[PDB]
RNA sequence: CGGGGGGAACCUGGGGAACUGAAACAUCUCAGUACCCAGAGGAGAGGAAAGAGAAAUCGACUCCCUGAGUAGCGGCGAGCG
RNA sequence: GUGGUUCGUGGAGCCAUGGGGGAAUCUGGGCGGACCACCGCCUAAGGCUAAGUACUCCGGGUGACCGAUAGCGCACCAGU
RNA sequence: CCGCAAGGGGUUGUGGCGUGCCUAUUGAAGCAUGAGCCGGCGACUCACGGUCGUGGGCGAGCUUAAGCCGUUGAGGCGGAGGCGUAGGGAAACCGAGUCCGAACAGGGCGCAAAGUCCGCGGCCGUGGACCCGAAACCGG
RNA sequence: GAGCUGGGGCUAGGAGUGAAAAGCUAACCGAGCCCGGAGAUAGCUGGUUCUCCCCGAAAUGACUUUAGGGUCAGCCUCAGG
RNA sequence: AGGUGGAGCCUGGGAGUGAGGGCGCGAGCGAUAACGUCCGCGUCCGAGCGCGGGAACAACCGAGACCGCCAGCUAAGGCCC
RNA sequence: GGGGGAUGACCCCAGGCGGUAGGGGAGCGUUCCCGAUGCCGAUGAAGGCCGACCCGCGAGGCGGCUGGAGGUAAGGGAAGU
RNA sequence: CUUGCCCGGUGCCGGAAGGUCAAGGGGAGGGGUGCAAGCCCCGAACCGAAGCCCCGGUGAACGGCGGCCGUAACUAUAACG
RNA sequence: GGACCCGGUGAAAUUGAACUGGCCGUGAAGAUGCGGCCUACCCGUGGCAGGACGAAAAGACCCCGUGGAGCUUUACUGCAGCCUGGUGUUGGCUCUUGGUCGCGGCGCGGCUGGGGGCCUAACCCUCGGAUGGGGGGACAGCGCUUGGCGGGCAGUUUGACUGGGGCGGUCGCCUCCUAAAAGGUAACGGAGGCGCCCAAAGGUCCCCUCAGGCGGGACGGAAAUCCGCCGGAGAGCGCAAGGGUAGAAGGGGGCCUGACUGCGAGGCCUGCAAGCCGAGCAGGGGCGAAAGCCGGGCCUAGUGAACCGGUGGUCCCGUGUGGAAGGGCC
């Protein structure tokens, strides 16, 4: 009443990462960028990454959310010109 | 003549004039779940759509 | 939970009476009859809190 | 959550504006200085607030909501059943 | 002096089942049904309450509608109700 | 220890009983659902009782019922 | 041969283009099955519920069972009930507000848009219930 | 001769008998036959009718004692905004 | 932005299949073997996507079959019989 | 769908129209119940037998021969079609 | 002619002193209502049956009845180890 | 002796229909009927078997229906029978030891338990010649509850995957690769981890700068321990991978526990349920002077519906009212 060996055979299961909302769309106080949950969002867009430059999301409200390192936590604000006096 | 899983009618169930129906959250709790707290703040009420048709119906009439 | 007399043992802790308790998982592993910390029972707020049960 | 048999008690649904109005047609009886208690639509008189009391009237019934009973005072009375 | 033998269907008692549903199947269901037995009648059944329920309210038994697919029974599941 | 009851062992009563103990004759004695106080009901452990509902072998009436492979299978020396 | 005449009837000599017919099938002429031929029987129905749509009677709408009236036999009275008239909640209970709670943060709802009975239908449940089909179990 | 036999009877069909293979029990008993549950259930199999108009399918995904079923989605169609 | 033009979105009733293959391509396995299977991107067939072609051949190249027998241009494909 | 429809219909052009499960709309005959101020037929009910008018159609009408008695409904209803 | 070897498990036969344990007796004690006598339950220390546990006997009762390394063996188990 | 020719009689399964040739090719891959071709008059009777996938029969061998029926054992349950405690119509007489509470003890006391005896009036049996005797006898038959054995029988069951059924494997969940570059997809395709744990890897406030290599000296000759240089961090992080990333998650020390209740605007993935994130609002703390962080961990695995029940809190229900059994809510 056990299990065997020499049959590696070991399928893998599912995930579901994304950039949801990609860069520069109607910004809604909701899941910003994703690739590491428990995540700790940030302020506006993010531009820090194992790449160099940065990314703007011409979309501004409360905040977004990170992914733990990847992408690059937000902080470089960027409400967007669409955040002035009505 | 007709009745209804009177059951489910008992447990989880009961509609609003809206023509809609709901039953208490229903995460985990009330079995195994030393788990956490804030998770607790995880039992109010959950309204599933579509299917809530078998339901409602099958109940139909009194509820 | 999965009651496993394996250094894995579930317990709580009163509120000096603040009245009832609050959730917690544990491990004899170390400090046996050891278990104290404060909270706030329906009883006002705070209150010392032994855990033993 | 259900019981091991029957038991139960009672009470009903009767409310404000409701009356004032359809009770406006209740004027075919005690709809003058109005000793309500129809007798037309319901069972076990209760008074729902919402609306705006009126037709200045004393009501021989079970009870009613906050405002209601209030509004009541707006221009009318309030009598309760049996013993209260 | 009476009985017993009948008799399509219908009546109460005596005894009394699996299928099938539950998408298995042991609980459950079909049901107290189908069948067999006894026996009354032209109708039997039942029938003036140690009853019902609770407004100090109701009252024979029976049957039709209604109460109600409600109160409720349950591997609270199919259903029964 | 079973029944019936909506009650499938249940907080589970009433009535009915398979075995064993085996009370009272009106301040008696069951009952209103474990039990208990108080209130309220009823008076058992014998009997008779037409009428109101069920059923068609029989006779009649009527048919958005049939017409000879339909209707009862069988319209006439058929349960032969 | 022209009882519907200068247009058609019937039969074919040639040539010209052509794989029958049904079920189940990725796919079928079929060599997969179904059927020899003709005539008649023979298969999505009824009831109670519920469910949307529609034809229409009053918006508070609507009727049990029964009483009476009945060539034809003529319907008419019957107001226990039941769905809408707020709902929100395990409940107490409150109530156009309410439950969680001790907090003005959300769930259900308010906001009338209002049904209801009936008729006729596409359906859904109980039904033998689209129609026949087996091996088996159980009673006498 | 555990011989063949006529005539008379006894047992019986979840039970009989059986010098015993599951044999024989009114010509196919691995549990007879008739009437009854009953038109048992039957993801399987067929079978599934007169014309015509309009559009136009899937043969994937998710969970199943579920894999040749079916729930929910996805692709169809009609009514209104 | 939109030349488009006719798909789109929500509410709601009625559904069917819930297992397909064939081809090109990019991958998996496989003896880079099979009209093998296994996932993907487009097409394809769907018992009529019926006709042309490639002899014949769903199916690959072209084609979208409302109907008009004794019209006209072409596609792909052809033009010694 | 849209430009005016008088009830028809007529004109443009847009615009398709191959289609099984399967979805929506429209029509056809079959035996019956109306006889919504309806009745034909011995010089034929009806079925039969045969056909070069009416309809996309499923059917109609109508004329010739047969055969002994029925039944038709101009319109709505029903169903063992 | 001859049926040998094993009762660790199993069936059984015997044992019954000891553990266990049902209904049950039998009381500590708690509980509900109780103005109170009372009036219902839960009740446990100990005594308590076969059975099972434990001791033995049991094979024409079920059943079972070893492995490899070395050694005279000019070569091979073997007489031995 | 049929078969054949005559006279007399005169069936039968199967069959859509048919005037049914060979070829080599083809189609669903073994064709008279489709293409090209070659032979090719119309019919018959006596024959010979090859093809018409001939006839017989909706394969018995196969798998599939969470079909059925028979036998089997340490399959599940239950009954028949059998053993068995207490109880009853199963009555008397005596011999006895045990418990117990009261007044190791003994004396007594109520209590009650074990047991040994002919009898005997039930009961049964007995008979043997009649109803009386005889034998047994409180048994037992036998009734009720207990418990036990119990395939003797009765009823159900004994999964899926499966590039044929079985044996073999395998089913959940975490990562890589496969996915063709958004997301996401089979394969019994590749390889590898998990059903833990840590009370201090918790919360903050305060400090640290890795592996390694080289050069110099104790106990040291791999491999420390210190001292001096070099360093897109290749060490570092409890665990598998992969992302991360020192600025640090990462290494110490200070006090501290929010490893919070009431909630959550608003999103990720999604047919379901789940799964997952999260500012900010309030009560109440902790850490810092404070600007702020704290609703466990660096993450993504450490998992489970709803019912069936336990228990600590409620004081919501409590089936005539007062309550409690019991129930709802946490």
């Amino acid at each position: 009443a056990h299990k065997k060996g020499v049959g590696s055979s070991k399928n893998g299961r599912d995930s579901n990462p994304k950039y949801l909302g990609v860069k520069k769309f109607g910004g809604e106080v909701v899941k910003a960028g994703n690739i590491l949950v428990r995540q700790r969002g940030t302020k506006f867009k993010a531009g820090q990454g194992v790449g160099m430059g940065r990314d703007h999301t011409l979309f501004a409200l409360s905040d977004g959310k990170v992914v733990f390192i990847n992408k690059g936590k937000g902080a470089r604000f960027i409400s967007i010109e669409a955040a002035q006096t009505e | 003549p007709k009745m209804k899983t009177h059951k489910m009618a008992k447990r989880r169930i009961k509609i609003t004039g809206t023509g809609k129906v709901m039953a208490f959250k229903s995460g985990k709790r009330h079995q195994n779940t030393g788990k956490s707290g804030d998770e607790i703040r995880g039992k109010g009420k959950g309204f599933v759509l579509a299917k809530a048709e078998w339901a409602r119906m099958k109940l139909m009439l009194p509820r | 939970a999965k009651d496993g007399p394996r250094i894995i043992v579930k317990m709580e802790s009163s509120a000096g009476t603040g009245f009832y308790y609050t959730t917690t998982k544990n491990r004899r592993n170390t400090q046996a009859k050891l278990e104290l910390k404060k909270y706030d029972p329906v009883a006002k707020k705070h209150v010392v809190f032994r855990e033993k049960k | 959550f259900k019981r091991p048999q029957k038991v139960q008690e009672e009470a009903a649904t009767i409310d404000v504006r409701e009356i004032d109005e359809n009770v406006t047609l209740l004027a075919a009886d005690d709809v003058a200085e109005d000793v309500r208690d129809v007798a037309d639509d319901a069972d076990y008189v209760k008074v729902l607030g919402a609306g705006q009391v009126r037709h200045e009237l004393t009501l021989i019934a079970d009870d009613f909501s906050e405002g209601a009973r209030e509004k009541v005072e707006g221009a009318g009375g309030s009598v309760e059943l049996t013993d209260l």
